[PDB]
């Protein structure tokens, strides 16, 4: 027997900036967004779902300096919370 | 300790996991085959060299491994090569015995999308985010049905600084 | 004195379906997405942030019938949790 | 009871609110001036009548009022009229003494965006979601800086049924 399934579901995208806008990369330290994402994933993967972690990354960018960017979560069809449960 | 497979990622204890119906199911650690893909463009034909990209590759590769994913790293690809690589990734048999996936894209970017290695203003070489979703959806990747697909993109989305002035 | 602020921040969009795909509307009962959103807002505004409520709406659409749709959260730059605190 | 201003919306008790640094601040109930806008297209020149749209208008209007928002309802507008209405909404002085806003759009829709009243395949009348964000951002709506802006859209995004078959 055949059954119907949603063609697009359980996606989450996370971009380094908002549409129209630049994203920054340090020549020796790497991309700011990437570095910030790793730090937040290391700290919060144990306790927070991926959506919440991405929000926290966004919050860390809130106060703009000379090189500002605002990471954007896009096209979300996660129907559940995605916890990484690191260690399991 | 950072000597383990999870490295610098803080561990979720058994008590914390029990504390956490509305959560994506996790497959058995002993048998699951988690896959991740990183595509990073550093050297281009007409756009400046992305210095520091290697730091990003190292960081994301190690992090995804820490989280339990087998990581494939592909470098300096055209949008066509990126499409071929994505199509191959969607066909991997390991997804069947996986509970989730991560896709990381790192390159120069414009409003329309992510720059391939051959990109120039005269002859665009762009991969759209829409194409990434399509190639990984239930139609083109049935093995990842009901499973979280996380897409991470480092790239400009235009030339604007993303700021406005205000007074106190 | 002048200060810099992000041009785009604190946005959340919620669409009735995924890109390329239809959204359904009953001739007498109204749009399915709208009706489902109201019910979830009435129930969960007291306890859940808007992002979480939208996820719950998504979950309610999970099992596809003859008229399927998957609501999508788009272009999110919420840096904090938005709680409605109904009654306050 | 449903007799109050919050109607059928379940109330958040004082104990629950105290249970809930990472939350958007709420302005004083006595002095705040929350605004919401609903744009709903029911009658079109070339597209079929959107029967049942009035049920949506009633439901969303009452819900947004229940949540504390003063609701403006505008009907049967072209994309140009929608733009003018959005621009006027962004200029409202009440946003200054508000903590958030809701924008609701309900119409026929295609992949590119939301259909105006005059829309046809020959002569498109479309409002893009991108335009909605731009008109409500910090540049064009400084009064809503740092405040949640919630955009709700009921519309098709194409002609596809959004499904694929699978076997057990």
């Amino acid at each position: 027997a055949i059954k119907k399934a949603h063609i697009e579901k359980d996606f989450i995208a996370f971009c380094s900036s908002t549409p129209d806008n630049v994203s920054w990369r340090h020549p020796t330290m790497g991309s700011v967004f990437i570095g910030r994402l790793i730090e937040h994933m290391q700290e919060y993967a144990c306790s927070c779902d991926v959506e919440e972690i991405f929000r926290k990354v966004r919050f860390s960018f809130e106060q703009p300096d000379g090189r500002a960017q605002m990471p954007t979560t896009e096209r979300v069809t996660l129907t559940r919370c995605f916890y990484l449960f690191p260690g399991h | 300790t950072s000597s383990g497979s999870e490295g610098n990622v803080k561990l979720c204890s058994l008590e914390e996991a029990q504390r956490i119906a509305e959560i994506y199911p996790i497959m058995d650690k002993s048998s699951r085959t988690r896959l991740a893909l990183i595509i990073c463009n550093e050297e281009f034909d007409s756009i400046p060299r992305r210095t520091g990209a290697e730091v990003d590759i190292t960081g994301m590769t190690m992090l995804l491994q820490n989280l339990g994913y087998s990581v494939d790293v592909k470098k300096n690809l055209t949008a066509s090569d990126m499409t071929t690589e994505l199509e191959a990734f969607a066909h991997r048999p390991e997804h069947k015995t996986s509970d989730s996936t991560f896709l990381v894209f790192m390159s120069h970017g414009i409003r329309e999308g992510i720059c391939g290695k051959k990109h120039s203003e005269q002859v665009p070489d762009i991969l759209q985010l829409n194409a990434i979703f399509n190639m990984l959806n239930t139609k083109n990747c049935p093995s990842l049905k009901d499973k979280p697909k996380v897409i991470i993109i480092q790239a400009c989305r235009g030339d604007s600084p993303g700021v406005v002035w205000f007074k106190d």
